């Protein structure tokens, strides 16, 4: 008993997408098929069901007029087409077999990614040293790697000579469609006047490779 | 189009990027935008032998 | 119509975990529970309020009491750490999922977040932009909420916050970014990032510099 889904889709806002779900190991027409999506870091969102025997459907009102579920019984395949795509349609789309309404077998999901962004190298700004642990005598300083696309970027410190106390955070996806991340190093506060700290940022898709010296200053 | 290079020789930002353009004039506008977005405020020179723009602070 | 479950529950190994799900239509609608681990599709663990699929460990059970249903895991194991979703229906015509509960099976002591807040740099202000950066690390369990303030006033516009991600020390990290105009940044006395974890808040504040 298996549900086999189609490959990842890459779309721009306004486009449509059609994904597929092929059933095997059971009688396809004997069980409703649901579609359930999940945006990154978010919860499960039901989209609707189809009765593969009759073709009858029932959509969540949020998607009515923009989603179409169909099936081809000769190849035991269900389809979900979503139109007028928006960036917040970016999600994993699961098909799931109804047992009864509840879902006992799930496909592996198909990612649909909707973005208007194009390749763009990052701007790199200093995160000027700030007291981390007063009792510990440490400071945190870093680089903000802003407004780039696509992921990933590589960050090192002092050309690989500074590796202890480095924390590069996962990137945020902004509403603009561009990413930003931060990398911070925790260092002795006493070192701020004497050791130089440089973050090395490489964003190969844009051929951007820059080094930003992070001075202990505000102006 | 062909590829042009930018070298940034800033007070604290140093490094490089590229752009593709029909000519150096159009590449320069893209590089000025990139440098402006980094807060760079410098002097611009162009080396036609290597298709490299340089923006220098000091 | 909505089902309500707590965002996070933690338990020590061997204790009984309980996750509730509430909704006005639950009295005469069946509830269902799904487990989801990272990178995986959901797995049905309880159906029809209290029935257990034949391949699921018998330490999983379910119960119904009017408008609240409960998923109970007795003698909880480390492998039971997962997100859990309840599911039902409204007239029984649309399917609804709860918002999910992250169940942490505690493997180390609870740890409050370390919070570092950075102001915009002079060079970004020169570029006619301003980003405040709130970096949140070393927290456990791995769930936080972030609130920003302009002086004393809540600010919701221009906030982007990452999901929490596990660190190499099994604690968690997240980051939150507030985008402002330079004029907004300069016109307030301070901005603050407030991180709530396990019902306790850690706040950091930054202020503009008047550069001569």
């Amino acid at each position: 008993v298996q549900l086999v889904q189609s490959g990842a889709e890459v779309k721009k806002p306004g486009a449509s997408v059609k994904v597929s779900c092929k059933a095997s190991g059971y009688t396809f027409t004997g069980y409703y098929m649901h579609w359930v999506r999940q945006a990154p870091g978010q919860g499960l969102e039901w989209m609707g069901w189809i009765n593969p025997n009759s073709g009858g459907t029932n959509y969540a009102q949020k998607f009515q007029g923009r989603v179409t579920m169909t099936r081809d019984t000769s190849i035991s395949t269900a389809y979900m087409e979503l139109s007028r795509l928006r960036s917040d349609d970016t999600a994993v789309y699961y098909c799931a077999r109804d047992r009864g309404y509840y879902m006992d077998v799930w496909g592996k999901g198909t990612t649909v990614t909707v973005s208007s962004a194009s390749t763009k190298g990052p701007s790199v700004f200093p995160l000027a040293p700030s007291s981390k642990s007063t009792s510990g005598g440490t400071a945190a300083l870093g680089c903000l790697v802003k407004d780039y696309f696509p992921e990933p970027v590589t960050v090192s410190w002092n050309s690989g000579a500074l590796t202890s106390g480095v924390h590069t955070f996962p990137a945020v996806l902004q509403s603009s469609g561009l990413y930003s991340l931060s990398s911070v190093v925790t260092v002795p506060s006493s070192s701020l006047g004497t050791q130089t700290y440089i973050c090395n940022v490489n964003h190969k898709p844009s051929n951007t490779k820059v080094d930003k010296k992070v001075e202990p200053k505000s102006c | 189009v062909t590829t042009y290079k930018l070298v940034i020789n800033g007070k604290t930002l140093k490094g490089e990027t590229t752009t593709k353009a029909v000519d150096a004039e159009t590449a320069e506008k893209a590089f000025k935008q990139y440098a402006n977005d980094n807060g760079v405020d410098g002097v611009w020179t162009y080396d036609d032998a290597t298709k490299t723009f340089t923006v220098t602070e000091h | 119509y909505e089902l309500t479950q707590p965002p996070s529950v933690s338990v020590s190994p061997g204790q009984t975990a309980r996750i509730t799900c509430s909704g006005d239509a639950l009295p005469k609608q069946y509830a269902y529970w799904y487990q989801q681990k990272p990178g995986q599709a959901p797995v049905l663990v309880i159906y029809k309020d209290s029935e257990r699929p034949s391949g699921i460990p018998e330490r999983f059970s379910g119960s119904s009491s009017g408008t609240t249903v409960t998923l109970t895991i007795s003698g909880v194991q480390a492998e039971d750490e997962a997100d859990y979703y309840c599911q039902s229906a409204d007239s029984g015509t649309y399917v609804v999922f709860g918002g999910g509960t992250k169940l942490t099976v505690l493997g180390q002591p609870k740890a409050a977040p370390s919070v570092t807040l950075f102001p915009p740099s002079s060079e970004e202000l020169q570029a006619n932009k301003a980003t405040l950066v709130c970096l949140i690390s070393d927290f456990y369990p791995g769930a936080v909420t972030v609130a920003w303030k302009a002086d004393s006033s809540p600010v919701k516009a221009g906030v982007e916050t990452t999901t929490p991600s596990k660190q190499s020390n099994n604690k968690y990290a997240a980051s939150s970014y507030l985008s402002l105009t330079p004029e907004q940044w300069k016109s307030h006395r301070s901005y603050s990032c407030q991180v709530t974890h396990e019902g306790s808040t850690v706040e950091k504040t930054v202020a503009p510099t008047e550069c001569s």
